[PDB]
RNA sequence: GCUUGAGUCUCGUAGAGGGGGGUAGAAUUCCAGGUGUAGCGGUGAAAUGCGUAGAGAUCUGGAGGAAUACCGGUGGCGAAGGCGGCCCCCUGGACGAAGACUGACGCUCAGGUGCGAAAGCGUGGGGAGCAAACAGGAUUAGAUACCCUGGUAGUCCACGCC
RNA sequence: AGGACCGAACCGACUAAUGUCGAAAAAUUAGCGGAUGACUUGUGGCUGGGGGUGAAAGGCCAAUCAAACCGGGAGAUAGCU
RNA sequence: GCUCGCCGGAAGACCAAGGGUUCCUGUCCAACGUUAAUCGGGGCAGGGUGAGUCGACCCCUAAGGCGAGGCCGAAAGGCGUAGUCGAUGGGAAACAGGUUAAUAUUCCUGUACUUGGUGUUACUGCGAAGGGGGGACGGAGAAGGCUAUGUUGGCCGGGCGACGGUUGUCCCGGUUUAAGCGUGUAGGCUGGUUUUCCAGGCAAAUCCGGAAAAUCAAGGCUGAGGCGUGAUGACGAGGCACUACGGUGCUGAAGCAACAAAUGCCCUGCUUCCAGGAAAAGCCUCUAAGCAUCAGGUAACAUCAAAUCGUACCCCAAACCGACACAGGUGGUCAGGUAGAGAAUACCAAGGCGCUUGAGAGAACUCGGGUGAAGGAACUAGGCAAAAUGGUGCCGUAACUUCGGGAGAAGGCACGCUGAUAUGUAGGUGAGGUCCCUCGCGGAUGGAGCUGAAAUCAGUCGAAGAUACCAGCUGGCUGCAACUGUUUAUUAAAAACACAGCACUGUGCAAACACGAAAGUGGACGUAUACGGUGUGACGCCUGCCCGGUGCCGGAAGGUUAAU
RNA sequence: AAUUCCUUGUCGGGUAAGUUCCGACCUGCACGAAUGGCGUAAUGAUGGCCAGGCUGUCUCCACCCGAGACUCAGUGAAAUUGAACUCGCUGUGAAGAUGCAGUGUACCCGCGGCAAGACGGAAAGACCCCGUGAACCUUUACUAUAGCUUGACACUGAACA
RNA sequence: CUUUAAUGUUUGAUGUUCUAACGUUGACCCGUAAUCCGGGUUGCGGACAGUGUCUGGUGGGUAGUUUGACUGGGGCGGUC
RNA sequence: CGCGGGGUGGAGCAGCCUGGUAGCUCGUCGGGCUCAUAACCCGAAGGUCGUCGGUUCAAAUCCGGCCCCCGCAACCA
């Protein structure tokens, strides 16, 4: 729900808090958590590898299973859960044999819904199946690349992968970014489309918002002096060079698609 | 303002310690030199 | 009080009436491959453009978005605007039949409310074709027009405004 | 609810005066700005010299910075004083 | 020693940190103190720091460090697993009184508590680097109930008072009490219990988790404070007694009620909100490899141990940092009375100081301020400096607008004191009595006492009643920037930067990018509604034309074209 | 106009008086549509102009209360300084003279003051130039190089179309 | 000599398949309670990718330096 | 103070670069189609190639003086 807060104070006049009334009003399943100390974007050497990362609220990591390695065992989604890590609010699911777990939540999935992980399961939003027995032309998510890696694609809110066709042994997929790639039929695709689609409607209104999430401010290149950035200097922002990354590499039109060990996979590159 | 030598014996001994110098490569040669000059107080402590 | 006003119930009839969810075929375009080759396309004429890096044409497969040939009718429904491939679900109004029932419960209505083609506007997707603005080539005394070749918004979808 | 207002502790440092061999190698005095926040702060760690860090001034890196300090090249070189 | 004055959210009292005997006592005056000095943080000499309960060491971890093998690297060496270190974190247990020149939650007296060892008796199955619960947690906000604590009164003790009144509704001092134990309330949380079964928790399982049955409606967990005990005890004003005239011995009344009230406690609560808020061990408990005449565990009891280091003093400063006995800086805790909303401020209490050069003079001038005739920005680069407004309730308030605001817009009225309404109201709190009872810290009822706004009316004092400290100058046109914010510490605080939003582009995960000779990491245990780069900078209306040049991307037939 | 050189452009408003300011006219030396254009309530220790209020800022200051300054006693620096019996003036002069010439004036020596000179003291001028000096920074300055990227040889083989 | 044609033969460029090199930040097991690592089964790619050497291009991201003189001051202009 | 390019019918440009041949649109004269102009269709005339000298078979061309024009100069403490 695009719930806009009224314009009381400046900064508050452009806030869109897409809140949710279906999550559990309380602290989550304690056994399925583990600490998560952000390193602020620094490697072992200690030098800032990635810029704009520092500060932010402390978070606790909920170990979410993507593999779904339990065939023929019924499960029930007891309650939804807000996640500090993903954009996809995970759902606390209880397997009917006495073991609770966390998994991404599909579209119209509500509390108390029944699912099952395996080849035996029929078609219903949230069911996971080894891609072969899935209606060729459906919509899935959390597809594994390596059959056993766990889960690799479309894991964020509102995303979905369309299965084109199963020719031979490789499944032709279609990502949201239009890059159709061939992956073997041995993987596991969870049917449906990732829930909480109104995530991309959420604006943060204030500057302090992006900061308590964890993102440090970005210092533009036309402001930095020539000694610290390729662009820079000049009396009145005398810009006039070619836009590059702060390390010389040209941006705004430069294919760094340098893989070659996976071009056999990619069929149709970004349209 | 705030003068620049805050007294903290821990940090005085963490990165200036006998066990701190004698640990790494460079540190030992340093301790070699202070002995080499014949200085009494190698790296000040208690 | 009554009944020739109005309204209602029982059984049936026709229908592009509206909304929501799927599905179907041809055609256009595009991607890839096989065959094959100097023109294709366009116009009153011509040129831009496309083409020997091998198009168009042709065969096969695949991915698409939009609108539904014939049925189609000064034919139908609705308050008007407007709405047509088929199927499912929810659902509205009109009409007929033989009776019963309440018994003037009505007509219109400033203010007020709602609906309301297209175009346009906001958020987020979709994007085949078509196509303002725009560009090039022509016409022209000049052509920011009529023509043609390309082509963005938009056109389509869900929620709102006008 | 609030990067909300007034305003102390707290922190910062816009104006004027005094000071400039000062009380102080940038402070005090009388007023200011913020003060539930992008807040401040104690204890303790990590990133180091052609490198660190930077809400980006070529500022900051032990009163020292368009390339720190210390030792070694080195009694460097000077058509100069 | 007697007066005066200063701070009193400190210039007071205690700790961490860090200094290292600066603490106390006796003695000395050259050198140190910006003056003298029989004085002292100076010199010489002697003494002092007492712990099972405080901190630390110790058990256990976080950021992160080291790190046998390992991957890798000219060498040095780098990263990293098992492990092992590392608090500002979590984990067992004590308070009051008295004493010393200097120390005491440590000494002494009194009253209590905790973890382990061996042994005794009676029962019972116990047992891991393994599993589970707990530990274990965010921000803000409102509310109920109490305490620390204050005040009045009562009572006890003393006085009735050097200038007028003062045996009375007068005045002064005191009215203090913990840890532990028992009870276990206000309040909050949660449905207990019994039976059976199970692809679950790397295995096991009675522990947890799950699904069906069953009986009944509570049981249990947790919990400040009060009340009793602690305590016919300690302490206690004032007397009683000797002076080395510094102080010591002895004795000892009252010791309660009531109201008000914390940021402290219940609360490591409750409601709500979203940015979604450690880990491990101690503890309780189940079993594995197994061991059962055993070994161990549970309960009661006796006895023993609880080591080592620090403990002095300074601790918002003459003892730390600043070369100084320096108008600077330094984290945390306790923090009274009146006025006041208040931790502001002003005056005081406890307590501590008068800043380690003074005595005269009152000249110019400088500096910090007080006041002013008439005028009131004519000053000047410019209203800079000063001056003025300044509080509470209420009335009223425009252009504009994103419909939040603008706004405390501007501009105004009433404010002291006394009495009355009413021997101090509304409100708040609330004993005794009475009744009931699933009998306790109970529920209604009842109203003494106590505390105490404000409104109205009348009268009166002064020039003035937010009389002081404290405490906005207001409005109009307009550029720039959106705004809060950040910045050249030590000459520039803005129009510069950041900024939410927007746009392009790169990226299919061993992702691009980045640090790194490599390994390994960050990106992210994220994955196209995601991450990285660049550019502009909210919102609203828009964002035109040029692909010649440069760069980038696509297409590559052909020409040129290195090594081989 | 944070942009307009010429320039105090032109007309009007405010003031007795307006090189600033406000609103427009376009002749834009040399605005311009994300190195964004035009408006913008709210906000602002921001830049500029105007009115009121209030005042010593000013016409023109005056008095007063303190801390220094002054004296006395104790303690006791500092930058600077070749040597000094250390006057003005006219002229000359390495070109503005305390020091030379001419000339007038002037008892020797303190203190309280005030700042015209000693081209006063403090900074081996930071301004300009020179030095076949240095250092960072830019690029279609010269030459290399990390990285990225092309291909060949090697680790690297065997079949058929 | 040219145009062509069957074959023997000598090398090369493509297309596809295969498995042993190799990769494997796929699953699992053991060392071992150990997300490092090694090896073993199996799966997925595949003589690619990656790395060494030679070499062409790009290349201020980085580094070493040059960047004339006279000049009625420098600079602009001019000249040598 | 200099460098670069140019000067071609009435307007303006081709040709120059790399030596033997001077073109196009409008305009001028005029006719035609129209009741009239414009427009249009069509034909012809119109060029000492700024000027002089040199050179070779031939100078618009290759070269050297003079004159005219555009951009930059008209400085900084
Ligand atoms: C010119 O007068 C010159 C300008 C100096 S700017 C640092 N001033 C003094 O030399």
């Amino acid at each position: 729900a695009v719930v806009k807060c009224k314009p009381t104070s400046p900064g508050r006049r452009h806030v869109v808090k897409v809140v949710n009334p279906e999550l559990h009003k309380g602290k989550p399943f304690a056994p399925l958590l583990e600490k998560n100390s952000k390193s602020g974007g620094r490697n072992n050497n200690g030098r800032i590898t990635t810029r704009h990362i520092g500060g932010g609220h402390k978070q606790a990591y909920r170990i979410v299973d993507f593999k779904r390695n339990k065939d023929g065992i019924p499960a029930v989604v007891e309650r939804l859960e807000y996640d500090p890590n993903r954009s996809a609010n995970i759902a606390l699911v209880l397997y009917k044999d006495g073991e609770r777990r966390y998994i991404l939540a599909p579209k119209g999935l509500k509390a108390g819904d029944q699912i099952q992980s395996g080849v035996d399961a029929a078609i219903k939003p949230g069911n996971t199946l080894p891609m072969r027995n899935i209606p060729v032309g459906s919509t899935v998510h959390n597809v594994e690349m390596k059959p056993g890696k766990g889960g690799q694609l479309a894991r964020s809110a509102g995303t979905y992968v369309q299965i084109v066709a199963r020719d031979g042994a490789y499944v032709t997929l279609r990502l949201r970014s239009g890059e159709m790639r061939k992956v073997e039929a041995d993987c596991r695709a969870t049917l449906g489309e990732v829930g909480n689609a109104e995530h991309m409607l959420r604006v943060l209104g204030k500057a302090g918002a992006a900061r308590w999430r964890g993102v440090r401010p970005t210092v533009r290149g036309t402001a930095m002096n020539p000694v610290d950035h390729p662009h820079g200097g000049g009396e009145g922002r005398n810009f006039g060079k070619h836009p590059v990354t702060p390390w010389g590499v040209q941006t705004k039109g430069k294919k760094t698609r340098s893989n070659k060990r996976t071009d056999k996979f990619i069929v149709r590159r970004r349209s | 303002m705030k003068r620049t030598f805050q007294p903290s014996v821990l940090k005085r001994n963490r990165s200036h310690g006998f066990r701190a110098r004698m640990a790494t490569k460079n540190g030992r040669q340093v301790l070699a030199r202070r002995r080499a000059k014949g200085r009494a107080r190698l790296t000040v402590s208690k």
